[PDB]
């Protein structure tokens, strides 16, 4: 068995859109290999 | 009120919980034994679902490990074979029953498996009964392994992770489910992707993906375009079928799903001349979901005159191409959903289009016979033979409802209906074979009837015992061999078929199924006992127990298995192992009481085992297994030193121990039905229990649900069945009753008043000179007119209606004075039949007069309070009988006899019984009858003049009634009127004093002011 | 969305005209009148009632933008495609904020979905990539940057290699690398890195790293011009690779110069007393965020926390405001899950344990060992990937860090000690023997034997055994160092009957399968004495009934007496596993009247029931009724006996006989399908879990019926062991055989259902309608909606391989293409009737004709069709001995055929050992020599590439027969 944790209460964090664009063809493509975990929410244009 | 009760017991946990705690096992059994048998069976389902949501983290729930296995496999079968009756989701009920059940999940939840495939029905179309779904999803996955919980899942691994995904969604959507879903997806954690795979079910191109090309025509492109005419055809259908948008999308999804019908339907070139003609892949499964919300679009209001206007058009158009292709479909199955769907008005559509296809078929060709050799009318009969072979239970029913008109449209060539006879019986045993007991009776009861109906209607022509060669013995060889198996509807009707298929062509039924009945016993015989498990031990049992009722079968060796039979009784899967044992009795009664078979065996000691073996059954620990045990006793009263080895058990548990359980109890009285010294033994057994130390600590607890009332009661119960002696079990008997409801508090009802009645229908002319002599006493009496009026001692009423006046000798001869206690019992009888009262008139004044005289006493304040509410409660009862008399009577001079027979006592006679009598008088040449006699009586002064006022709420009420109705005073009594109050003379009114006169006297201006 | 308005502005042009078509006197006046004038539908009331649906769904407007737009951008005339493409790219570069829908089927996804379906205009391909990666589509956008890349060539190399990078950063976001390396070397001009690309897909870093600094080198005042890309992989796969291999003190140095977040990265997980600078070094980055720096922000929140420097609350929040974005980068993935979400997956894991490592040391400054235990399991799988391995063990080292640091009988943890050692097992089970070695008494002495048996230490390793034996795995080594003793020394050996008893002696102390092929061989090695026999007596009963084909042809020979003595222990505690083979042999005949007798006695219940089944199917054999011809089968599962499983079940694995289907019903469609060999009887059976397993029996069954089931039982040995690694259980190539259940010498049964339509029925499909390019002509009408169509040609040469594979090694001959069987709607390719024999006949190496390589997309027939074949070879080569252990009972049932087939006698029965070690020894040198050279200069592959370079030259191709249809 075990004791779970519980969702408190509605409360909105919204997002923001950055700018800047990237070209690089490499599997990296950054600082590690996983894309979504490292890629900026959604980019401004 | 289900509601207002299961949560009280939510609101104690306390002495409100053992009140409710042995109903609910037969609350929830018998309300899935009704919801098979009912007219709206969902409210049995609502029912439940207050009882689970009512209780949650409750006490025990010990009585769940029983029922959990049928209810979980009742839920899960009707899980699969129902879709949304009205249109309600009422799968999304099924799932809240299955997924809430209120058990814990250690040792009850194992074998859940059961809800896995609920589980994907709650997670992945619901909206809030998903929380629900992932609520039991959480608890299973951290309390379980991952080598047990991983090898139930694999089924529904690759779906249940398809609806999980749906909920991982940002702050618009729920921070609720979209957070509960990710801690189940990290919880597990390297069991997430292993289930990764490549994907199976790539949707290659169907049906309503299906680009049909509609050639358009527009302004720059100057040619016949293609396009695709449904792009949105998934969303017509989804549109059509939903109740919550509006009606101007739900017509306009139509006006675009018979838009693209027609032009499927137009396209069909015709014939040139077909006049001329008569005298010489993917498309069709888009049709048929086409066709379909054509047939739905008739249960639409305000557009069901245009959706019937083309399917009489597709239906008349779908024959013509086969009475065209005689040189050389998807009516059919669009048919078979109107049959079998839920609105009766689409049901009706769906009946009104199939005799469209015929009488539209009469019409083209005319001769029948010829429309039956290669017509499309040969065709719909296998359809609806081969659809009662479906897997689901809806197409079954469409088979079963459209074949019963097609037995009573087709009416007129029933020689064509004798060449398939066996191929629709098959297909109609075949639908109750593979039909659950748990699905509602609608498909079994048409297809029940109509295996009957059937063979008394083309089975009335066969001539005699010569022509029995192949065919009509082939049907007898097909009904005969499914006599023995289980689920016993399709067994109780191979013999309710085979009897009246040998009522009409009148053969003896031995006779009928004598050249293969060899056939029949040989797999019976060869395999004997201890395999073929518990279900098929009843058919093995039931084919022979029918085949002895016959007049002659199988004269010889029965006895190899009838060993086997008493030792199977000498010894849910408890359901049936008691319904096991209670069809051995059946076939060993019968094989004692039948003659000329027991003087057969009767050399190698047979019968005597099935006595000794039917005894020992006699002490068993159920109570339905002594009934029918009950019944072979009884059927072979028409062995000594065996009933003193069967008393020697009986009168052990007959012992004065003061436990004798309800089970031992009815036993012995099955036992009296086949000396008097235990009418000595069972009053000081009942008296062990009936010491006030155990009845005042009962104090206000109810009788019915107590189980100490149970053992006293089916105490009482045997006194019925006594030894027939005249019986001095008459004083005590009815003491231990009265002792018994002094300290119980409880008056004018108990659950142990209607045995003792039963007695008191045993012992008519005991009782009565029992209660005849105490009559003057009050609390005894009171018992005898319930007895009298209870409708199971017909034979005591008997007794009191005979010796009715030999009681009325006792009203003439202070304070016991009871005129109270003759008007109940006259009350009582009179309540037994209205017949009974149309005669007795003496008695009636009788009452009246001597009650009249209490009346006198009662009104006196000598003493504080004399009015004694059973005197006052005598005249209120007395009145309305008195009036039960005058309605059966037409005569509109006696009511004016019971005014002055009551002068001192109440005035205006009692409210809510006579106000509205005497408005039933005054509301035709007898209006001026009942004016000729109130001037008859009323000068009669001596007649205490209240009751001469009292004419004003009788008198005037006529003519203010008589003016109101009818025009003024267009309807004898005047030339009798002005005889004597306007001739009246000194004494009379015609004096002047002020006295209580004047108030009569307003009854005679207020007339004559109405007469002019 | 505005494209209802657009639509509808788009739609009064349409000129709503009343003719819209596709392309017994008194009735038929009735209805002509009807079918015909009434019927006559102008077309305002099909897209009148289409303007009021899509109103209500948002994807009858996308359903119906694909259908109308095509058709108005081809009246957009010439001299104004131009235009119209200026005006397009303008219009998608004009944001709304963000174009803020970011919703389901919405304006972008519509419009860039539009676009493919029209040729003639070529949006710029890093637009492409930024609207099919931010707002959605995808499989849009991978339609669109591969139709400028393949067909014609767009006359430019600039705009032809920005295509390619735009490509190649699509298929990195979606994470399948197979596309993403066989693009690359289908682009890269060097050689070194070719060699080095492919050295790092299959996944050996050593020789990886080693030919990219000797690629640079050959740049660096080199006169080669390399490119700007192909520079940002040398420079970017170094540290790819040197991060695999976990040298985490190089790229210390390296990113203290450049610095950004790859020093966060490594500096930080390989904080309580340096946490000053790490805190303010993630500031400067936090802006911007990702679901990986959240996680730094978080932790140093955690690790403040066990210091007492950060309140509770504080990481509820950071947890709650950051799984919030970790859902919005779930939300921009495709629907279906694949490996694109693996790296999600797995961030899942570090919120729940950072979460409860919150209240683990929040009670802290008997709950723990809970705690402890449910982590020590929560692991993931063993050939996820290094990488995410390392990056749990990191965390689980800091957590047990700070409690012991804390806790200051045994409080010693010693649990960093656990996630160490399964880290360096897992690090010796994907590849690379280095990273994992530089983190009770029997097996010391194994290590010493085992030792001694690599050399000629015969009686040292009998000592070292017997003194491992007298303190598991050595009760059967010693035995097979007597197996290596007995293939050493002469015929008359002895060793081997104390061989056969050791392993029996552990037997039943899961992989007894590796010693059972090894005990079925010996025993038939003319053992004229008999003396094991005796031995078999001296002391697992599961793991022979997979061998059950092989054990009923030995009661025929000799060992008669102890064969006889496992078959009655199957068939009384197995009554299904045999029955059905022992009644297809129906005392050379006369013993297994015993056996079918003890099938009777014991369960006389299941054994009728059976028979009930087997004469029903026996006497009788678009759509007909079960009704009609085989009404005992539908009246069948009312007196169906307690259970029937479902056959075919015994011939796999799954060895604990629980979880499997019996039959529930039989459904009544007698679908029979017009097949290749004529005509069959598919039935149907419904499961108990509601899955429906269509069958399908065959009405012969030629001589070769009892040896194709010994070749599907060889590769049912391969199939478990191709599942069991790490470089071929992250790709899933399973080799897909169908399980075919023999029920009498003349009928057996074999599933197969709809959508198994042939390569030549695709053939005749194509006739019936009426060169190169058919199979992408078929499969692109049929496979609408990209994403379909991709996935399916992904996976279709993906089990090309495993087509390949078994057709190469134990050599197949001509493969017609009615004998290669493709699954319609999963693309499962395999084949019938397996017949080898094992020497080159006539051949081309295998099948690979030109209407399979243009469908295969020449990018990924260098990078899935070149690989996979290399990796299926990769591991078959070296699992255990599976090309030379299970290898010599499989073909001693060959020769002995093969004798029977070239006459009629038989002859060299001393002579047999000889012919069993040569024909092994072509089948261990048969797939030995096509596994990558251990030297750094070939490319990585370079006999598969030699193999598939004959197959498709046209010289090799028409040379060989005329019926094998070497055109299609």
């Amino acid at each position: 068995t075990l004791i779970n944790q519980h969702i408190l209460k509605p409360a909105p964090p919204p997002t923001e859109i950055p700018a800047r664009l990237q070209v690089k063809p490499p599997q990296p493509a950054a600082m590690k290999i996983p894309n979504r975990p490292t890629l900026l929410g959604g980019s401004a244009i | 009120l289900f509601k207002l009760c299961f949560m009280s017991v939510s609101l104690f946990p306390a002495a409100n919980e053992s009140v409710i705690l042995p109903h609910l096992n037969e609350l929830i059994l018998k309300s899935l034994k009704l919801s098979t048998t009912a007219k709206e069976p969902l409210v049995y389902f609502y029912l439940i679902r207050t009882l689970f949501r009512s209780i949650g983290g409750g006490r025990f729930e010990n009585l769940y490990k029983e029922i959990m296995p049928l209810l979980q496999v009742l839920l899960e079968s009707l899980s699969k074979l129902i879709h949304e009756a009205r249109r309600p989701q009422e799968r999304d009920i099924y799932v809240e029953l299955c997924l809430t059940v209120p058990v814990r999940l250690s040792v009850l939840v194992p074998h859940l498996s059961y809800l896995m495939k609920p589980l994907v029905y709650a997670l992945n179309g619901s909206q809030e009964s998903v929380s629900q779904g992932l609520r039991t999803l959480e608890l299973c996955v951290d309390n379980l392994t991952a080598e047990y919980f991983d090898p139930i899942i694999e089924p529904v691994i690759d779906d249940v992770m398809e609806a999980l995904s749906k909920h991982l969604k940002p702050l618009p959507y729920y921070h609720q489910h979209s957070h509960t879903t990710l801690r189940i997806l990290g919880k597990l954690g390297g069991r997430n992707r292993t289930f990764i795979k490549p994907v199976d079910n790539l949707k290659t191109d169907s049906e309503l993906f299906q680009n049909v090309e509609a050639m358009f025509k527009i302004h720059g492109l100057p040619n016949e375009v293609p396009l695709s005419i449904t792009p949105g055809l998934s969303a017509a259908f989804s549109l059509l079928t939903d109740p919550r948008p509006r009606i101007h999308y739900r017509i306009n999804s139509f006006k675009y799903i018979s838009g693209i019908f027609q032009l499927f339907l137009g396209a069909t070139q015709l014939p040139d001349d077909y006049a001329n003609r008569l005298k010489e892949d993917s498309q069709m499964e888009l049709l048929v979901k086409l066709l379909e919300s054509i047939f739905y679009a008739v249960s639409l209001q305000e557009v069901r005159e245009e959706s019937k206007a083309l399917i009489r058009g597709t239906c008349n158009h779908f024959i013509l191409l086969y009475f065209n292709k005689m040189v050389i479909n998807c009516i059919f199955d669009a048919i078979i959903y109107a049959l079998s769907s839920d609105n009766s008005a689409v049901r009706s559509m769906g009946l009104e289009s199939v005799q469209l296809i015929y009488d539209s078929c009469v019409e083209l060709f005319g001769n029948i016979d010829c429309a039956l050799k290669f017509a499309p009318l040969n065709v719909m009969c296998s359809k609806f033979i081969h659809c009662c072979f479906e897997e689901p239970y809806h197409k079954k029913l469409a088979g079963c409802i459209g074949l019963e008109m097609m037995l009573n449209s087709l009416d007129i060539p029933m020689k064509y209906f004798n060449a398939r006879q066996l191929e629709i019986i098959r297909a109609l045993f075949y639908v109750l074979r593979d039909t659950a007991p748990e699905l509602p009776c609608e498909v079994t009861n048409t297809a029940k009837r109509l295996i009957l109906n059937s063979l008394k209607e083309w089975n009335k022509e066969l001539t005699r015992n010569d022509v029995f060669s192949s065919v009509f013995q082939n049907l007898v060889s097909s009904l005969i061999v499914d006599l023995p198996n289980a689920n016993e509807i399709v067994r109780a009707t191979a013999q309710e078929a085979l009897r009246t298929l040998s009522e009409t062509t009148q053969v003896p039924i031995a006779t009928m199924i004598s050249p293969c009945k060899h056939i029949l016993l040989a797999p019976i015989f060869g395999k004997p006992l201890r395999a073929l498990p518990f279900q098929m031990q009843i058919g093995n049992i039931d084919a022979i127990t029918f085949c002895m009722g016959l007049e002659n079968s199988f004269l010889e060796y029965n006895e190899e298995l009838n060993r086997l039979v008493q030792e199977a009784l000498a010894l849910k899967t408890s359901e049936q192992l008691v319904r096991l044992r209670v069809v051995c009795i059946q076939l060993l009664s019968l094989a004692i009481t039948k003659p000329e078979f027991a003087a057969a065996q009767q050399r190698s000691n047979i019968r005597v085992k099935i006595l000794v073996v039917f005894f020992k059954s006699l002490c068993g620990r159920s109570i339905e297994i002594i009934r029918a045990a009950h019944g072979g006793l009884k059927a072979v009263i028409d062995p000594k030193e065996l009933l003193q080895n069967g008393l020697r058990p009986m009168l052990m548990n007959l012992s004065d121990h003061k436990k004798l359980t309800v089970a031992s109890l009815e036993a012995l009285s099955g036992l009296l039905k086949l000396k008097v010294g235990i009418g000595s033994k069972l009053l000081d057994h009942l008296l062990a229990w009936a010491q006030p130390r155990t009845l005042q600590q009962l104090g206000s607890q109810d009788l019915e649900n107590n189980s100490t009332v149970q053992i006293i009661v089916a105490i009482l119960d045997v006194f019925h069945l006594l030894p027939p002696t005249a019986h001095k079990f008459m004083n005590d008997l009815m003491n231990a009753l009265l002792y018994l409801e002094n300290n119980l508090h409880r008056c004018q009802y108990s659950p142990f008043r209607e045995p003792l009645a039963k007695f008191l229908d045993r012992f008519p002319d005991e009782s009565f000179e029992y209660f005849f002599n105490e009559f003057s006493k009050r609390e005894i009496t009171t018992r005898f007119v319930y007895f009298v009026g209870l409708d199971s001692c017909s034979s005591l009423r008997a007794k009191v209606l005979e010796s009715l006046p030999r009681v009325r000798g006792l009203l003439h001869q202070e304070k016991c004075v009871r005129f109270s206690n003759l008007v109940d019992l006259c009350e009582s009888l009179a309540a037994s039949d209205k017949e009974w009262i149309k005669d007795k008139e003496e008695l009636l004044g009788e009452l009246l007069d001597a009650g009249s005289v209490c009346l006198t006493l009662k009104r006196s304040s000598n003493v504080v309070s004399p009015l004694y509410f059973q005197v006052d409660q005598g005249f209120e009862t007395l009145q309305l009988l008195y009036i039960e008399y005058f309605k059966s009577q037409p005569l509109g001079h006696e009511k004016v006899f019971n005014f002055i027979d009551k002068i001192s006592k109440e005035g205006l006679p009692f409210v809510l019984e006579f106000d509205d009598f005497i408005f039933n008088e005054v509301v035709i040449p007898t209006v001026q009858q009942t004016l000729d006699t109130i001037i008859r009586m009323t000068p009669q002064v001596s007649s205490l003049d209240a009751r001469v006022y009292l004419y004003k709420r009788i008198f005037l009420p006529i003519c203010i009634y008589e003016s109101e109705m009818h025009g003024d005073l267009s309807r004898a009594w005047l030339k009798s009127f002005d005889s004597d109050v306007w001739k009246a003379t000194g004494p009379l009114v015609d004096d002047y004093t002020s006295t209580l006169e004047d108030r009569y006297r307003l009854e005679l201006m207020q007339l004559t002011a109405l007469l002019i | 969305p505005w494209l209802n308005q657009a639509l509808q502005l788009l739609y009064g042009s349409f000129h709503l005209d009343s003719p819209i078509r596709l392309s017994i006197i008194d009735f038929v006046a009735k209805h002509n009148e009807f079918l015909d004038s009434v019927r006559s539908l102008t077309a305002g009331d099909i897209l009148n009632p289409l303007i009021d649906i899509s109103y209500q769904s948002a994807e009858t407007i996308h359903n119906a933008w694909v259908v109308v737009f095509p058709v108005a951008y081809s009246a957009i005339e010439s001299r104004y495609e131009l235009e119209f493409t200026r005006a397009l790219v303008k219009l998608l570069f004009k944001d709304y904020h963000i174009r803020q829908q970011d919703a389901r089927p919405n304006v972008i996804k519509s419009l860039l979905d539009g676009v493919g379906k029209c040729p003639g205009l070529h949006l710029p391909p890093h637009l492409v990539k930024y609207l099919g990666s931010n707002y959605n589509a995808w499989y849009g956008a991978i339609k669109l940057l591969e139709e400028l890349s393949e067909g014609q060539g767009i006359d430019n190399q600039k705009i032809s290699d920005a295509n390619q990078d735009a490509l190649l950063e699509v298929y990195m976001s979606l994470q399948e690398d197979d596309m993403f390396y066989g693009t690359w070397r289908r682009r890269a001009k060097y050689f070194e890195t070719n060699a080095a690309l492919s050295y790092e897909q299959i996944g050996i870093w050593d020789k990886a790293l080693q030919l990219y600094e000797a690629a640079q080198i050959k740049a660096r005042s080199g006169v080669f011009p390399f490119g700007e890309s192909e520079y940002s992989l040398w420079e970017d796969h170094w540290i790819y690779c040197a991060e695999k291999l976990q040298h985490w003190e190089i790229l210390t140095e390296l990113a203290k110069h450049e610095g950004f977040t790859d020093l966060l990265l490594e500096c930080g997980w390989r904080w309580i007393a340096d946490r000053e600078p790490l805190e303010q070094s993630v500031k400067t980055v936090m802006d911007i965020p990702t679901p990986r720096r959240q996680i730094f922000q978080t932790f140093l929140a955690l690790q403040g926390f066990s210091q007492q420097k950060d309140t509770l609350q504080d990481v509820s929040r950071l947890c709650d405001e950051g799984i919030q974005l970790t859902l919005r980068k779930w939300n921009a993935l495709p629907q279906r899950v694949t490996r694109a979400h693996i790296g999600l997956l797995h961030t899942f894991q570090q919120y729940v344990e950072l979460m409860e490592a919150s209240q683990v040391y929040s009670s802290l400054v008997q709950e723990l060992k809970r705690v402890l235990q449910a982590w020590r399991e929560r692991l993931p799988n063993v050939w996820d990937d290094i990488n995410i391995w390392n990056d749990l063990v990191t965390w689980r080292q800091h957590v047990f860090g700070v409690i012991n640091r804390v806790y200051m009988a045994y409080r010693g943890y010693h649990e960093m000690a656990w996630v160490i050692n399964r880290f360096a097992h897992v690090a010796r089970k994907h590849e690379m023997p280095e990273v994992c070695i530089n983190q009770q008494k029997a097996e010391f002495f194994t290590l010493k034997g085992m030792f001694l048996a690599k050399l000629n230490a015969k009686d040292e390793a009998n000592q070292a055994f017997a003194t491992a034996v007298q303190i598991p795995k050595a009760w059967a080594e010693w035995g097979f160092f007597n197996d290596r003793r007995f293939k050493e020394n002469p015929e008359e050996i002895f060793h081997a009957k104390n061989a056969i008893s050791c392993y029996l002696q552990a037997a039943g102390l899961g992989k007894t399968r590796k010693l059972l092929c090894r005990i079925l061989w010996l025993i038939s090695l003319d053992d004229a004495a008999g003396s094991l026999a005796k031995t078999f007596e001296d002391h697992p009963v599961w793991y022979w009934i997979t061998f059950v084909p092989q054990l009923l042809t030995s009661l025929s020979h000799k060992e008669a007496k102890i064969v006889r003595h496992i078959l009655i222990q199957i068939a009384k505690s197995y009554p299904q596993s045999l029955h059905f083979q022992l009644r297809t042999t129906k005392q050379p005949w006369q013993d297994v009247e015993e056996i079918m007798g003890i099938l009777k006695t014991a369960y006389p219940l299941l054994a009728l029931s059976l028979e009930s089944l087997v004469d029903q199917l026996n006497q009788r054999f678009g759509k007909a009724d079960l009704e009609r011809v085989s009404l005992h089968l539908s009246l069948f599962h009312h007196q169906k006996f307690e259970d029937i499983e479902i056959p075919g079940q015994y011939l796999l694995h799954k060895d604990n006989n629980n979880h499997f289907i019996k039959i529930e019903r039989f459904l009544p469609t007698l679908d029979l399908v017009r097949g290749s060999n004529g005509c069959y009887k598919r039935m149907t059976i419904r499961g108990n879990d509601g899955s429906l397993h269509p069958f399908a029996v065959q009405f012969p069954a030629a001589r070769h019926c009892r040896r194709e089931e010994r070749i599907f039982q060889l590769f049912r040995i391969f199939d478990d062991a191709l599942s069991r690694k790490v470089q071929s259980r992250r790709r899933n190539i399973s080799l897909t055989l169908p399980i075919a259940v023999p029920l009498s010498p003349h009928i057996r049964i074999l599933n197969d259902d709809k959508r198994y339509t042939t390569l030549m029925g695709i053939y005749e499909e194509f006739c019936r309608r009426k060169p190169s390019t058919l199979l992408k002509d078929y499969y692109t009408e049929k496979f609408s909606n990209y994403e379909n169509y991709w996935l399916f040609r992904k996976q279709f040469t993906a089990q090309y391989a495993s087509f390949i594979f078994m057709t190469y090694i134990m050599c197949i001959n001509s493969r017609q293409p009615q004998k290669i069987h493709i699954n319609e709607g999963s693309g499962n390719i395999w084949t019938s009737e397996m017949l080898p024999t094992f020497y080159n006949t006539e051949s081309v190496p295998f099948r690979l004709t030109p209407n399979i390589q243009k469908f295969i997309g020449e990018a990924g027939l260098e990078g899935i069709l070149s690989v996979y074949i290399l990796v299926i070879a990769n591991s078959l080569s070296d699992s255990e001995f599976d090309m030379e252990q299970y290898l010599s009972l499989f073909v001693r049932d060959e020769v002995i055929s093969w004798f029977a087939q070239q006459h009629r006698a038989s002859a060299q029965t001393n002579q047999l050992r000889e012919i069993v070690r040569v024909n092994v020894e072509l089948l261990t040198k048969r797939v030995l020599q096509l596994n990558h050279i251990p030297n750094s200069q070939n490319v990585a592959t370079q006999f598969v590439l030699n193999l598939i370079s004959q197959a498709v030259n046209p010289r090799n191709l028409a040379y060989t027969d005329s019926a094998w249809m070497a055109y299609l």
